[PDB]
C-alpha cells in the first residue's frame, strides 16, 4: 500500500519466529526502539500490529520517533514513545517499472499535522487560505496527494524502500504473541524460574486453592505482588510464592 | 423518559483476580447516580428506536421477558461508505460482522437479516449465543479492542434500574479497530416485513424497555471480596464523602478532617503583551545578502 | 480580454517599453502577471513568470513590474535576439485565464 | 479537606477550602482558616469535636453538621 | 531534455471530432500540470483547460466547456485534448505546455511543445 492509508494487519494468537528476519540480510535498516532486535524470539507480546507501506529512500530517517518532515508529519507518524522495530529495505526492482511506477503516492498538503498512528485516507482537497473552494481543484485548493513516480535510473535516495513498521506493547499474560520456545512439564513445590505465557518470575509453585473467575489470567495479591497465575497447559490456578530466604 | 443509575454499571477491568483487597482503579466507568435514557420503544404509535451516539463507550441494559432486544449495530456514520458493526444474538449464534454494510432506515429481524442491505464484510465471529430478567451491559472501544462486558440478574421489577449492586464480568473482545460513534439496537417480533424501508409496519411487537448510559474517566476504588469478585464500589469524583473513601482507601471515614485534595483556580484567559514595536528583524537581509 | 497596445519600435541597444491595459477590477487584483516571448513559427517560453521575477535562463536585460492597473515589460540594449511578439496573461479572478491579444516588437 | 462526622453515623459531610475567600466556589461560613461549606453557624460554644483551626471546631448537631 | 513531444498535424472535417497528444519526457510526468492553449494561425493565444497527471482532475474555460474534454494516459506518460466539433473557427496550432509550480495549479508556463497544428477543411 501508499503511504497514505498504509496497510496494518493485526497479528494475534500465534507463535512469531521473527529469528528469520533479524539474521535474515535482506534488510538495510532494523533500527528497533525499546527492545533489542536479538531478543525479539525470546519475548512475548500483547498485541502486534504490522504494517506496511512504500516510501521514497531518503525518506527512510523519517519514520522514527521525533522526526520530522513530509511522511512524519502528513502520512505516518510514529509516537514520541514508540515501541517495537522498524524494518526496511532497497525494492527499486520490483516496486519500480520501466518508464516509471505510479500506484505509489504520498500526501503533500494538510491543514494540520498527523496524530500518532494516524491514517487520512480524505481526499478533499486543501484549505484555500482565501474563500472556500467548493469542489474544484484550482489556485488556492490543491490535490493533498502526489505520486513520487519511482523510476529504476533514480539515484539509491529516490529508490523506492519498502518499509514494515511493528508495533507492539509488551505488558504480561495474556500475551497472544510470544516468540518460539519448547514449552515443559510442571515443576511443583520447587523453586522454579517460570515464564507462564509472559509472566516470568521465581518461585515456588503450590496447587491453589483459590477459585478463579474464568475470564482471569492470574492474579495479584495486596502491593501488586503476583500471587497466583493459571497454567496455560492444563488451566490449573497456580500459587506463587517467593523462594524461601533470610538473613545467616 | 429518565431514570437514574444508583450503582450499576461496573465491570471487573483488567482481568486480575485480587482478593480481599481494595484496588484503586481509572477506568471508563459508568458514573454513579447519571440519567439513562429509558425508551418506550415498541413505538406502536409515535414513529421508533432511536439512533443514539456512542461518545466514549457506553452502557446498555433491559428488562423484559419478549427477549425483542436482539442486536446491535455500530458505524461512524452506518452508511455503506464507512466501516460498521453488526452483532446479532438470535436463539442459535451470535454472529459478530464488520461489513461497512448499507442499514436500513430501521432495522429489523424477523425471523431475516434484514439490517444489512448489502455486505462485502472483512471480519466475522461466531460463538454462543447472549441468552423480571434484567440484562446489562457496557461497550468500550479502546484502541482496536472492542469490549463487550455482561451481566444478567434477575430483578425484582422495580420498572427501573434497581439499587443494588453487581459487576459485569467480561464477556467478547473483538480485535478490530473501527471507528465507532453510533449505535442502535436492533429490536425482532417473530415475523414481520424484510422490506428495509418500513418504519412502523408489518407487525406488532411486544412490549419494550431498554436504557442507555454514557461512560465517563472516573477513578473508582473496587472492593474485591474473599472469593474474588466485586461487591462495592466507590466513585472518588461523585461526592467528597465519596473522595475522602478514596484518598483514604477505606470504605468506612471515621470521625475526624481528612486532607482530600487541592484546590487550585484555573486561569480564566491568556494575554499577550509586547510593545509597539512592528519593524522586522533583516533576516531577509542576511539571509539574501549579495556575498558574504 | 485584456486591452493591449499593439506594438512597439526602436533600434539594436536602444531601450523600449511594452505594456498590458488590464482591469484594476479582475485582472491586477489576483496579479500572477506572466509576459511570454513569442518568435513566429516556434513555441513561446516565459519571460517573466511572477509580477516581476525571471526564470531561469532569463537575461537580466528583460524587466518587468505591474504598476497600479497596467503591468509592462520593458527591454533594454536589445538586439536581433528580441524581434518576437510578447504577450500578457493573468489570472483573471477564477480558473478561466485570459491572455492579452499580443504586442509585436520590433527594432529600426 | 473534608469534615466527616463517622461514615456509620451520618453520609453528610462539610468541606472546607484553606486560605480561600469565597468569592471564589447551602451554607457558606467563612473562617478564619477559610471557606466552610456545608457547616451551620452556631454561636453556642462546646467541646472541639472536629478540628479545623483558629478556635473553630466541627461537630454532629443531631441531624446536622455544626461549626 | 524536458522537451513535451506534441503528436503530428491533423486535417479534419467540419463538424467532425480531433484528438491531440502530447508526451513528455524528462520530468516527471505526475506533478506537473498539464495547459492547454491555444494559437490561432492569425492571432493571438488563448487557453482552454488543464489537466493534471496526479489526478486527473480536469478545469475548462467557459467556452471549451461541455464541447471538449481532455484525459491524460499514465501509462505512456501523455495527455490527450479532445475536440468534439472542429469548427472552422478552430483551425488553429494547438500548443501544450508544462507549469513551473510542482504540484498546485498556477499558472506559470515554462516550456511547450512544437505544436500540433490543425486544419478544417472544405
Ligand atoms: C530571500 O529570498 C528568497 C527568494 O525570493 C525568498 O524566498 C521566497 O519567497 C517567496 C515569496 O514569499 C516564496 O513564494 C511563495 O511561497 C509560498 C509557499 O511558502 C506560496 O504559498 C506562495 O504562493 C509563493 O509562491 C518562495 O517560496 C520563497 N522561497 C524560495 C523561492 O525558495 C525569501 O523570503 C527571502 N528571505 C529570506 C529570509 O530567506
Ligand atoms: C472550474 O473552476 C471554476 C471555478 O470554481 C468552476 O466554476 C464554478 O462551478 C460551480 C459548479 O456548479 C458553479 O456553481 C460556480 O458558479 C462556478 N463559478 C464560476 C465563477 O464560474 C468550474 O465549474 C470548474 N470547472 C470544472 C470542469 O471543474
Ligand atoms: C457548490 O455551490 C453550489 C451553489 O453555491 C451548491 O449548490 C447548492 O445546491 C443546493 C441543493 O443541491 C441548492 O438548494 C442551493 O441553492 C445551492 O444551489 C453546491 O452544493 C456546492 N457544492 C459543494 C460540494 O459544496
Ligand atoms: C496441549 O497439548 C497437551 C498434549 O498434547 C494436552 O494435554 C493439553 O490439554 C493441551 N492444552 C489445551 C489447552 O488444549
Ligand atoms: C469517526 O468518523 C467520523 C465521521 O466520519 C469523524 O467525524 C471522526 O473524526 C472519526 N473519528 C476518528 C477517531 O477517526
Ligand atoms: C466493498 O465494495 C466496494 C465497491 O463496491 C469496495 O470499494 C470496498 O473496498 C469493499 N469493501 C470491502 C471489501 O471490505
Ligand atoms: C465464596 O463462594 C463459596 C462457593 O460459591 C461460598 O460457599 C462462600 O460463602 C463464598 N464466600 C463469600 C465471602 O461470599
Ligand atoms: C458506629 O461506629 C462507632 C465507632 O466505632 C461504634 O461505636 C458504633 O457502635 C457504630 N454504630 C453502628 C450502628 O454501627
Ligand atoms: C473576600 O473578598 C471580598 C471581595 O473583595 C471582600 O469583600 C471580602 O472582605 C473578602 N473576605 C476575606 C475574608 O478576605
Ligand atoms: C448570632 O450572633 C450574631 C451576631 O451577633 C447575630 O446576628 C445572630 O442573630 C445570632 N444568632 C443566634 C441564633 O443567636
Amino acid at each position: 500500500a501508499s503511504v497514505y492509508a498504509w496497510n496494518r494487519k493485526r497479528i494475534s494468537n500465534c507463535v512469531a519466529d521473527y529469528s528469520v528476519l533479524y539474521n535474515s540480510a535482506s534488510f538495510s535498516t532494523f533500527k528497533c526502539y525499546g527492545v533489542s532486535p536479538t531478543k525479539l524470539n525470546d519475548l512475548c507480546f500483547t498485541n502486534v500490529y504490522a504494517d506496511s507501506f512504500v516510501i521514497r529512500g531518503d525518506e527512510v530517517r523519517q519514520i522514527a520517533p521525533g522526526q520530522t518532515g513530509k511522511i512524519a508529519d502528513y502520512n505516518y507518524k510514529l509516537p514520541d514513545d514508540f515501541t517495537g522495530c522498524v524494518i526496511a529495505w532497497n525494492s527499486n526492482n520490483l516496486d519500480s517499472k520501466v518508464g516509471g511506477n505510479y500506484n505509489y503516492l504520498y500526501r503533500l498538503f494538510r491543514k494540520s499535522n498527523l496524530k500518532p498512528f494516524e491514517r487520512d485516507i480524505s481526499t478533499e482537497i486543501y484549505q484555500a487560505g482565501s474563500t472556500p473552494c467548493n469542489g474544484v481543484e484550482g489556485f488556492n485548493c490543491y490535490f493533498p496527494l502526489q505520486s513520487y513516480g519511482f523510476q529504476p535510473t533514480n539515484g539509491v535516495g529516490y529508490q523506492p524502500y519498502r518499509v514494515v513498521v511493528l508495533s507492539f506493547e509488551l505488558l504480561h499474560a495474556p500475551a497472544t504473541v510470544c516468540g518460539p520456545k519448547k514449552s515443559t512439564n510442571l515443576v511443583k513445590n520447587k523453586c522454579v524460574n517460570f515464564n507462564f505465557n509472559g509472566l516470568t518470575g521465581t518461585g515456588v509453585l503450590t496447587e491453589s486453592n483459590k477459585k478463579f473467575l474464568p475470564f482471569q489470567q492470574f492474579g495479584r495479591d495486596i502491593a501488586d505482588t503476583t500471587d497466583a497465575v493459571r497454567d496455560p497447559q492444563t488451566l490449573e490456578i497456580l500459587d506463587i510464592t517467593p523462594c524461601s530466604f533470610g538473613g545467616v | 423518559a429518565y431514570t437514574n443509575s444508583f450503582t450499576r454499571g461496573v465491570y471487573y477491568p483488567d482481568k486480575v483476580f485480587r482478593s480481599s483487597v481494595l484496588h484503586s482503579t481509572q477506568d471508563l466507568f459508568l458514573p454513579f447516580f447519571s440519567n439513562v435514557t429509558w425508551f418506550h420503544a415498541i413505538h406502536v404509535s409515535g414513529t421508533d428506536n432511536p439512533v443514539l451516539p456512542f461518545n466514549d463507550g457506553v452502557y446498555f441494559a433491559s428488562t423484559e421477558k419478549s427477549n425483542i432486544i436482539r442486536g446491535w449495530i455500530f458505524g461512524t456514520t452506518l452508511d455503506s461508505k464507512t466501516q460498521s458493526l453488526l452483532i446479532v444474538n438470535n436463539a442459535t449464534n451470535v454472529v459478530i460482522k464488520v461489513c461497512e454494510f448499507q442499514f436500513c432506515n430501521d432495522p429489523f429481524l424477523g425471523v431475516f437479516r434484514v439490517y444489512s442491505s448489502a455486505n462485502n464484510c472483512t471480519f466475522e465471529y461466531v460463538s454462543q449465543p447472549f441468552l423480571k430478567n434484567l440484562r446489562e451491559f457496557v461497550f468500550k472501544n479502546i484502541d482496536g479492542y472492542f469490549k463487550i462486558y455482561s451481566k444478567h440478574t434477575p430483578i425484582n421489577l422495580v420498572r427501573d434500574l434497581p439499587q443494588g449492586f453487581s459487576a459485569l464480568e467480561p464477556l467478547v473482545d473483538l480485535p478490530i479497530g473501527i471507528n465507532i460513534t453510533r449505535f442502535q439496537t436492533l429490536l425482532a417480533l417473530h415475523r414481520s416485513y424484510l422490506t428495509p424501508g418500513d418504519s412502523s409496519s408489518g407487525w406488532t411487537a411486544g412490549a419494550a424497555a431498554y436504557y442507555v448510559g454514557y461512560l465517563q474517566p472516573r477513578t473508582f476504588l473496587l472492593k474485591y471480596n474473599e472469593n474474588g469478585t466485586i461487591t462495592d464500589a466507590v466513585d472518588c469524583a461523585l461526592d467528597p464523602l465519596s473522595e475522602t473513601k478514596c484518598t483514604l482507601k477505606s470504605f468506612t471515614v471515621e470521625k475526624g478532617i481528612y486532607q482530600t485534595s487541592n484546590f487550585r483556580v484555573q486561569p480564566t484567559e491568556s494575554i499577550v503583551r509586547f510593545p509597539n514595536i512592528t519593524n522586522l528583524c533583516p533576516f531577509g537581509e542576511v539571509f539574501n545578502a549579495t556575498r558574504f | 480580454a485584456l486591452t493591449q497596445p499593439p506594438s512597439a519600435s526602436g533600434s539594436p541597444g536602444q531601450s523600449v517599453t511594452i505594456s498590458c491595459t488590464g482591469t484594476s477590477s479582475d485582472v491586477g487584483g489576483y496579479n500572477y502577471v506572466s509576459w511570454y516571448q513569442q518568435h513566429p513559427g516556434k513555441a513561446p517560453k516565459l519571460m517573466i513568470y511572477e509580477v516581476s521575477k525571471r526564470p531561469s535562463g532569463v537575461p537580466d536585460r528583460f524587466s518587468g513590474s505591474k504598476s497600479g492597473n497596467t503591468a509592462s515589460l520593458t527591454v533594454s540594449g536589445l538586439q536581433a535576439e528580441d524581434e518576437a511578439d510578447y504577450y500578457c496573461s493573468s489570472y483573471a479572478g477564477s480558473n478561466n485565464l485570459v491572455f492579452g491579444g499580443g504586442t509585436k516588437l520590433t527594432v529600426l | 479537606s473534608v469534615i466527616t462526622p463517622g461514615t456509620n453515623t451520618s453520609n453528610q459531610v462539610a468541606v472546607l477550602y484553606q486560605d480561600v475567600n469565597c468569592t471564589e466556589v447551602s451554607n457558606v461560613f467563612q473562617t478564619r482558616a477559610g471557606c466552610l461549606i456545608g457547616a451551620e453557624h452556631v454561636n453556642n460554644s462546646y467541646e472541639c469535636d472536629i478540628p479545623i483551626g483558629a478556635g473553630i471546631c466541627a461537630s454532629y448537631q443531631t441531624q446536622s453538621i455544626i461549626a | 531534455q524536458v522537451q513535451l513531444v506534441q503528436s503530428g498535424a491533423e486535417v479534419k472535417k467540419p463538424g467532425a471530432s480531433v484528438k491531440v497528444s502530447c508526451k513528455a519526457s524528462g520530468y516527471t510526468f505526475t506533478g506537473y500540470y498539464m495547459h492547454w492553449v491555444r494559437q490561432a494561425p492569425g492571432q493571438g493565444l488563448e487557453w482552454m483547460g488543464w489537466i493534471n497527471p496526479n489526478s486527473g482532475g480536469t478545469n475548462y474555460t467557459q467556452m471549451f466547456q461541455g464541447r471538449v474534454t481532455m484525459t491524460r494516459d499514465t501509462s505512456i506518460s501523455t495527455a490527450y485534448m479532445e475536440v468534439s466539433r472542429l469548427r472552422s473557427d478552430d483551425t488553429a496550432v494547438y500548443y501544450c505546455a508544462r507549469d513551473r509550480s510542482w504540484a498546485v495549479v498556477y499558472y506559470y508556463m515554462d516550456v511547450w511543445g512544437k505544436g500540433t497544428t490543425v486544419t478544417v477543411s472544405s
